[PDB]
């Protein structure tokens, strides 16, 4: 059943059919199988050598794009006091979230790109430090605490004048793949969080401005992008239709009016015999 | 015509399905118009606390 | 030929004379954990016939205004028979499942049920930011009911639910659905009391209807664990 | 996957996923039509092919529509499903659609 | 060419053209023949 | 096996799950005009898929007192689609025909229709010496009705009409009739507007009856020209 | 030898005794769509003789102050004969064209017409920013007239129009021009009612003149589609 | 007829000619063919081994130059509010337009270079984002809308201090070549736009300043250049003579006075026997 | 050398020296001989 597919399938010419006991256009949806009726069996076709490629839909390409996963603005001045901590998650920005949620399980390495911008409340070319604090490790409490010495944690130092910082985080789940969805509880007691697999816990990204404060204040914004690569995906799923409500669950409400309202996903038309964008000549 | 006996319901339903065949191909990736946000999702900001 | 079927496991057997072939989730079949994928090092117990057999749950009634039903696995069976006992006495479990959904009526009735096995069906709550609680999820043998089947109670859609292993019970055509489920998880084994690999959903997309004598039309679910293995023996968390 | 053909006011939730047909009193009656809009909202938008295709801009290939009759066993009937290539107005009579 | 010592640092792998739609489109135990009645 | 059938021509297809095999008039099959039988010397046009496809005519209602219906070929199609256009722009035409008559009811209805293809069905008028006129014969797509089906409206008899290519639609048994007609004429080609090679007759020998809910029971005719050829091109006699 | 020519297609033929060889646009010749360039998968209809033949349009009069004439293809033929019928009943079409422009006078007349086939001749409007409208472009069989032939009604120039496939009718030398056009488009087939592949332009660069008896001097255009193919059959957009 | 040509053709010496029935200098323009009279047949020639190259006129080189296709200035300040959207087209700047219009059809990949400049109303080293929004996709409505998360759209982030940003857009027409000219209408109804092939619709280029506004305002100008490559061209055309009037059509008016007036393309001389720049000795 | 994975990203291709002027200069069905009268 498995095979290498590089282009869309060709079409073979077909002739008239009038065979007893043969009804290719009839099917039984109840079996759970999709119709296997071929164009050649439904109508008379010509031969077509199809050269259309299928590489742009490879999962690696579909998910292989750097998408915004974190955006944080804070004030850089004499006092988030010149630094912040972000509990890593891929559920805050809807474009990336919806795409990842088209799958049940995903295994991939993640390229992380960090873009920094500044505005005066000229622009100083500041040095920032982004430290990866794994689960169970202590997070910094001040712009200058000892934690920043980063003896074991991985830290990256970059300047606002340099290109965005970049590094790859390996597939680090304690399982063979990340659980995009998790129908279970994170603990042995009954009060644990539902829908959050502990196994997919990355940790915290701690970012600070290394420079001591200047005589005036600035607004610094840090944007983090993630691009999955070396991807393997399993069990595709129904796409999200209702607007997202929380980063911690799949709770839903729906838009106030169609489209995508809980009562009607598709916008209404006058009747089942009404053609919306009918060509009038 | 739809023809039924007295004890069968006189209004019946059809369910229509659609799918692509294997001669299908898609190009030029873009962001889908089917999802969007105008505010932070609940808990997003709390991830920084 | 593909309309009649007999399933036999352990001391249990089931026959149907109105089947529609049967589904093997993702084209797979259950199997025991091989040495090259194993993690837990203690010798597992493989009870075979005492656990790999059909367990029939309490039936539900298909009504004119029903929204649908669901049962999570292994939760629905965690307290039934020897499968339930092994689950309670062991920290780890692994198994596939043979599902058989039953529903008959008359040649004068109409109705269509989507019978789908959803992996990791993480439920969402309606119109609130508070996540579903333990009792909203763990219903046990009784199973639960859909609040908004149209979006599968998770903000997506039943329209696209066919992407999951499934069959239909269209009264005019068949009276049973059969789905074989292999172990589905990112780990070789799991703790059975806090995570459900699969969720069996039965939803009436086309409501039950007729003009003949009204009768209670039940829907019954029979599930047989397959290739059960248990590790991490201790006392029962009964 | 299921097309939301009955996307009309008065149809709620799953009622929008099925098209009801009744015993007719007249002949050659039109039962329903389906807008083949994928970019614009319509019955095909929230389907597996529709959702995934909308992450792209160009498409090519054949589509297949399958309909399952869910009436009772004792119900009989014959329907004609027609695909009309573009150029004109949507047909409203069987004599035209049949071409 | 990946100049880093860890293979996971390498560029993307866009060369896996293998497919098996049937695991989603025809997960039925008995193969359905072309024009033969499915039931 | 001989109860299900799919017919596919051009961009059209038809399936039936209650057929009764199918008839090939006189054991023949349509074919293009060979060089050794040709008369007209101009190169013919063979449009293939644009004309060799199913054309469905308006349905008729089967009533308790119906006498029967008839459609003459090619007249019934002379103004339909590209077949009609080729017929109007060409002095000569040639073709076979695939006929499919449809009629379904319930397992509680009874009735039997004789579906017969009559070659050169020259009609007679009743109780007068005046020959039938143009408008009594050329009904077009609407077809006509039998005045005295008992004698086939020609002074003979329906009892012996079985000598012609035919099938029956006996509600209890089947819901469709299929007849393949080859070119039938004494000339290799003919002028389509003044001569009809075949007449399709559908006559209720056993009236429609039931004691269940009354419903309109239609009879529908679909006809596909086969191996169409046209000669003598000029302007349209539209 | 290259002054006499006979063109024969279908039931039509044309001869000229004063030709000037003939032009094959870009050195090509019409041909049917090969399988390796095809896109539409339905079996096409190839009517041959009913469409691949000469259609003569209404003539125009060459006057002392004429600015020139133009006819767009396929628009000019979209409502003529069987070519027109196939175009109206099909979403897609494909074909080449054999063009023959005719104009005779006496050995005492002088005049020179540029006969050029312009691919994608997108017209511009004069002294306004508003784009030409539907009725300014689609003239049908009657064709149109040049407002400013000097710039080909598109802001360029007739002086350089010789870069396109062409011939001249110089009264003193010849009385006809012949150009063979292959399918010219970026797609293998197209919708005939909203796009014109070619525009035939006939422009008097040297005005008609003489001192002998004045007579009406017509210019006539005959066009024969070649290797016609149609796909996407449906009802007529007549 | 086709052959490889790397240099201009050589000339061969020729002798006196006096042959009956042979008249190489006579031709018949009516056939549509260009004169085939060779220099050797018109006059007595010497032998010349011509080494002149012909590579600078290769279509790839003729069109292979980065030309300005878009120029947009906007105010960067506290409020085009810090961003703009440009419906892509190659008809706004006449130098590039006239050259592309020398052909009927063109197939090529396009190298895009983006140059940014700033002026105070010192200069801040701002970060900009240029997002490619394909047909049917939603365009940003604010400098900060969710659209900029660019989960699938291609986006490029660049600084004013870096060299101009650059990337290649592939030949993306739904046909085998772009239609430089289109004698048709874009829709099935009769009110559609004339001369605009839908097939050649690229989309929108959305550009924003990523930085939040500063205390003072600046004028930012973005220039986009396009250079076609891997070019194939078909059916050359008469060059444009009348000034362009609109980006949506070939409408014309002509200059007020020659040259290039609708009534006279070439400037006038006193008479057909008047030599304009006659050498006076 | 193109280091990108997509071939359309490569530098220009200035090596196609093939020509056929005759498709524009002599598109006549019958070849015109050197000095022989064209008509
Ligand atoms: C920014 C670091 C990302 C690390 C990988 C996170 C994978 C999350 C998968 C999911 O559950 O949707
Ligand atoms: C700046 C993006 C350019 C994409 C290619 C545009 C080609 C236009 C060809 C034309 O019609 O003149």
């Amino acid at each position: 059943v498995e095979s290498i597919i590089k282009t869309a399938t060709d079409t073979v010419k077909s002739e008239i059919n009038a065979e007893l006991g043969v009804v290719p256009s009839l099917n039984a949806v109840e079996t759970g199988a999709t119709s296997n009726t071929e164009p050649e069996e439904a109508i008379q076709t010509r031969t077509v050598i199809n050269q259309h490629g299928v590489s742009e839909t490879l999962v690696e390409n579909f998910l292989g794009r750097a998408a915004l996963v974190s955006k944080k603005s804070f004030e850089y001045k004499n006092h988030h006091k010149n630094f912040f901590k972000w509990t890593i998650n891929t559920k805050s920005f809807v474009q990336l979230r919806r795409k990842l949620e088209l799958f049940t399980y995903l295994r991939f390495d993640a390229e992380i790109t960090i873009l920094t911008t500044v505005a005066v409340n000229g622009l100083p070319d500041l040095t920032l430090q982004a430290m990866f604090v794994p689960t169970g490790a202590l997070t910094p409490k001040e712009q200058d605490s000892f934690h920043w010495q980063s003896g074991s944690n991985a830290s990256v130092f970059f300047k606002i004048s340099d290109p965005p910082a970049r590094m790859t985080i390996p597939f680090m789940c304690i399982n063979s793949a990340y659980s995009v969805f998790y129908d279970g509880f994170a603990g042995f007691e009954k009060n644990g969080l539902y829908g959050i697999n502990p196994a997919d816990t990355i940790g915290n990204l701690c970012v600070r401005i290394v420079n001591e404060h200047q005589p005036v204040g600035f607004t610094v914004t840090v944007r983090v992008y993630m691009k999955p690569k070396h991807i393997k995906a399993w069990a595709p799923r129904p796409p999200r239709t209702m607007p997202y409500m929380s980063i911690a669950n799949a709770n839903y409400k729906g838009r106030d009016t169609a489209p995508n309202t809980l009562n009607a996903i598709i916008g209404n038309r006058a009747s089942v015999t009404t053609m919306p964008h009918n060509i009038v000549t | 015509n739809l023809i039924v006996p007295s004890e069968s319901s006189d209004t019946c339903s059809l369910i229509g399905f659609i799918a692509a065949k294997d001669d299908f191909s898609l190009r030029l990736m873009r962001d889908s118009p089917d999802i969007g946000q105008s505010n932070h999702l609940h808990g997003a900001e709390a991830a920084y606390q | 030929s593909d309309r009649v079927l007999q399933l036999k496991l352990g001391n249990s057997a089931i026959v149907t004379q109105e089947a529609a072939n049967y589904c093997c989730a993702y084209g797979e079949w259950p199997n025991y954990l091989p040495d090259h994928e194993a993690v837990a090092i203690d010798k597992p117990t493989q009870p075979e016939t005492s656990t790999d057999r059909f367990y029939t749950l309490r039936s539900v009634k298909w009504e004119s205004n029903s929204t649908g039903w669901w049962w999570k696995l292994p939760d629905a069976l965690n307290n039934i028979g020897m499968f339930g006992q092994n689950v309670q006495y062991h920290y780890l479990y692994r198994s596939g499942f043979l599902i058989h959904v039953q529903c008959n009526a008359t040649k004068f009735h109409q109705g269509a049920l989507l019978v789908v096995a959803i992996p990791e069906h993480q439920r969402g709550a309606h119109d609130t930011t508070t996540s579903p609680g333990f009792n909203d999820i763990m219903k046990g043998e009784r199973g639960g009911t859909f609040n908004h089947p149209y979006v599968l109670d998770d903000g997506t859609s039943i329209a696209c639910a066919t992407i999951f292993p499934h069959q239909w019970i269209n009264l005019r055509t068949n009276n049973s659905a059969t789905i074989v489920l292999p172990w589905m998880n990112v780990a070789p084994m799991d703790f059975p009391l806090r995570h459900n690999q699969w969720t069996l959903a039965v939803i009436p997309v086309v409501p039950l209807g007729t003009r003949t004598m009204s009768s209670v039309v039940p829907i019954t679910v029979s599930i047989a664990p397959m290739c059960c293995e248990f590790n991490g023996l201790r006392h029962a968390i009964t | 996957s299921m097309m939301e053909i009955n996307n009309t006011d008065g149809a709620n939730g799953m009622e929008r996923l099925r098209v009801d047909i009744s015993v007719q009193a007249d002949l050659d009656q039109l039962l329903f039509n389906i807008p083949l809009d994928i970019q614009l909202d319509g019955p095909l938008r929230n389907t597996l092919v529709g959702n995934i295709s909308r992450y792209y801009t160009h498409w090519s290939g054949s589509l297949e529509m399958t309909f399952m009759f869910c009436g009772s066993f004792m119900a009989t009937g014959k329907l004609i499903l027609c695909y009309t290539p573009p150029g004109g107005s949507c047909p409203t009579t069987r004599e035209t659609a049949m071409l | 060419i990946n100049f880093y010592k860890d293979s996971y640092a390498a560029s993307a792998s866009k060369q896996d053209f293998s497919q098996d739609p049937s695991k989603f489109t025809e997960p039925v135990v008995e193969g359905l023949k072309a024009g033969a009645p499915v039931l």
